[PDB]
């Protein structure tokens, strides 16, 4: 059937920021976080099943 | 598995659909579920990462049941050359509801898109039987896929990932109550199988 969808006024400028956080990381003013790889999660959060 | 006694994921997939002509089609999934004992994560360690305002991951895990609660660690197969991206999904209940699903696409934490679907039950094999078949994505998705795909190397693509989320909440439309929650979490697959996925329960301490 059909959906109904709430999109933010700056979406495409939100998607251009989360990959110019990236690009560059002294430029743009993204909030910054612990990296996940260095956060008490399980061995198996980055060694994918096999 | 993904469910409670009220409700059970039973299959989950994002695809891309293109059809070259009126006698060529393919379908190619980036992320798919459902095709002993599960791991714990302490919630603490991902609020962050998820909506905290009026209705945010906190609050639903506070108000519970918390056994609704679980992250999915995915690895998205990227590797894929008239298009159609959608989502197909299916839960299962004992119960006859009307359930609604709301999946929040996060960036930095904050919600930027809601689609929000209300399903009914169909009553299949001895039990109620709720199905979402080729939801559209949104541009959001779709142009987030697009310029993912237009990294030059697979470790530009993982760092982006890092501050990208969903939401997947899943509640009873009468009563308010969630059925099923499920915070997803996305790398990239490096993999000759494609597509993996880990699935964790979520929990207080
Ligand atoms: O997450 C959900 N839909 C959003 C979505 C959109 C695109 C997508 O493809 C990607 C491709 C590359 C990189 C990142 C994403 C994956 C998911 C959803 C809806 N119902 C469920 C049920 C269980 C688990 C999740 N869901
Ligand atoms: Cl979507």
């Amino acid at each position: 059937g059909h959906q109904i969808v709430h999109v933010r006024g700056d979406s495409e400028t939100d998607l251009e920021a989360l990959f110019n956080a990236v690009m560059n990381p002294k430029t743009a003013n993204v909030p910054q976080t612990v990296p996940m790889r260095l956060r008490k999660l399980p061995d198996s959060f980055f060694k994918p099943p096999e | 598995s993904i469910g409670t006694t009220k409700l059970r994921l039973v299959e989950f997939s994002a695809f891309l659909e293109q059809q070259r002509d009126p006698d060529s089609y393919n379908k190619h999934l980036f992320v798919h579920i459902g095709h002993p004992l599960l791991e714990s994560v302490d919630i603490r360690q991902i609020y962050d990462k998820f909506p905290e305002k009026k209705g945010g991951l906190k609050e639903l895990f506070g108000k519970g049941p918390q056994n609704a609660f679980f992250l999915v660690k995915f690895w998205a197969d990227l590797n894929c050359n008239g298009a159609f991206y959608g989502v197909t999904s299916q839960y299962e209940s004992s119960e006859n509801m009307t359930v609604t699903c709301s999946t929040k696409v996060c960036s930095f934490g904050k919600q930027v898109v809601e689609k929000v679907e209300t399903e009914y039950a169909r009553f299949e094999n001895g039990r109620f039987v709720y199905r979402i078949n080729r939801s559209p994505m949104c541009e959001y998705m779709i142009n987030f896929i697009h310029k993912l795909k237009h990294l030059p190397e697979k470790y530009m693509m993982n760092s982006v990932l890092e501050n990208f989320t969903i939401l997947l909440v899943v509640t009873n439309r009468d009563t308010q109550e969630t059925l099923l929650c499920m915070a997803c979490v996305f790398e990239v697959s490096n993999s000759e199988h494609g597509a993996q996925h880990h699935i964790y329960r979520l929990v207080k301490d």
